[PDB]
């Protein structure tokens, strides 16, 4: 519920890690990547003039 | 396949000392004179011992019994 600037994103990974393990952890890594690219590429966002 | 070996390496806890129980366990299934114990998914002997370390039945202790048991029965 926050807005995830990679300050959070980070946070996340690390309470992932420090409560859950390794293997949950690395399967949310992977699973985070994917979305992100996804919903990056559906977001169309672009710098312009 | 094992993607990530941390069963293995809670079961003997070293990170160290898995690395060496493996591969004697892997030399013993690829030199020759012995089966996995563990249904084979027609991986190398490498992940195939490293699933029967964290499947609980291998490890230095019974490896050396088997070793003794083997030098007994010849």
């Amino acid at each position: 519920n926050q807005a995830l600037g990679k300050k959070a994103i980070s946070k996340m990974l690390n309470t992932c890690y420090r409560i859950l393990g390794l293997k949950p952890t690395v399967i949310f890594a992977d699973q985070i990547m994917y979305t992100g690219f996804a919903y990056a590429a559906r977001s169309g966002a672009s710098v312009g003039i | 396949a094992r993607v990530t070996v941390q069963d293995a390496v809670e079961k003997i806890g070293n990170r160290f000392d898995l690395v060496l129980v493996a591969a004697r366990r892997a030399r013993q299934m690829q030199v020759g004179g012995k089966d996995p114990l563990v249904p084979e998914e027609n991986d190398k002997t490498t992940v195939i011992a490293l699933r029967e370390i964290e499947e609980g039945l291998i490890n230095n202790q019974i490896l050396d019994v088997r070793e003794r048991q083997e030098q007994q029965e010849q």
